[PDB]
């Protein structure tokens, strides 16, 4: 029955997957989804994709404890180049394992809510949700930017595989109306579609 | 730049 209101918490709990141990997990509740508001979107630290779990009712969490740490708010570096790069198509400057240069193209979707300086944005080749503070990558040369309801509802997703996924339309893109945020059933990322 | 973390499953 009862909740508290945990968007904008740090928090922390276990997971457990299949016959695997316990695992621990620390992270920021960004947002408590309109649509369905048993799933949270997270950012764990440490790790670079956002995640959306019904944290009161996934039996793999355990253990879910709600800090009283308060996320500091920090005014942006660059509150131009902020709100202009939303909706734009990017080339985003990565470095690998041997230190070799690896460029991804992508879209930077939206200003992250809670932490007040990091973006949401996807990525052609890897069409989920990540979170990073692009000014830095901006500042740096390593980002680019390029030239240039159905929510709530219930989709699928047909492969020529066969099998399908099935899922829920979470979120309109703001600055991207075509662009929307997909939960699948089996799956905690977010993934991003244009869906015209 | 950023380093690309390691792809998970
Ligand atoms: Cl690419
Ligand atoms: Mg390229």
């Amino acid at each position: 029955s009862m909740r508290r209101n945990i968007v904008g918490c740090r928090i922390q709990h276990g997971w457990k997957e299949g016959n695997g141990p316990v695992t621990q997990w620390k992270g920021t509740v960004l947002d408590q989804v309109p649509v369905n508001p048993s799933l949270y979107l997270i950012k764990y630290d440490g790790f670079d994709c956002v995640y959306g779990l019904e944290l009161n009712k996934d039996e793999r969490v355990s253990a879910l404890e709600v800090l009283p740490d308060r996320v500091a708010t920090s005014r942006i570096s660059d509150a131009h180049l902020a709100d202009t790069m939303i909706g734009k198509a990017v080339e985003h400057m990565f470095e690998t394992e041997d230190g070799s240069k690896d460029e991804w193209r992508g879209m930077v979707l939206a200003r992250a809510p809670v932490m007040n300086t990091w973006f949401y944005i996807t990525y052609e080749k890897d069409p989920v949700l990540y979170m990073y503070q692009l000014l830095d990558d901006y500042k740096e040369g390593d980002l680019r930017i390029m030239p240039d309801s159905l929510v709530g509802k219930q989709v699928e997703y047909a492969k020529e595989d066969g099998s399908k996924r099935t899922g829920m339309v979470i979120h309109q893109v703001e600055a991207k109306p075509s662009v929307y945020f997909i939960k699948f059933d089996d799956d905690f990322h977010i993934y991003v579609y244009d869906l015209v | 730049a950023r380093t690309k973390q390691t792809a998970r499953k």
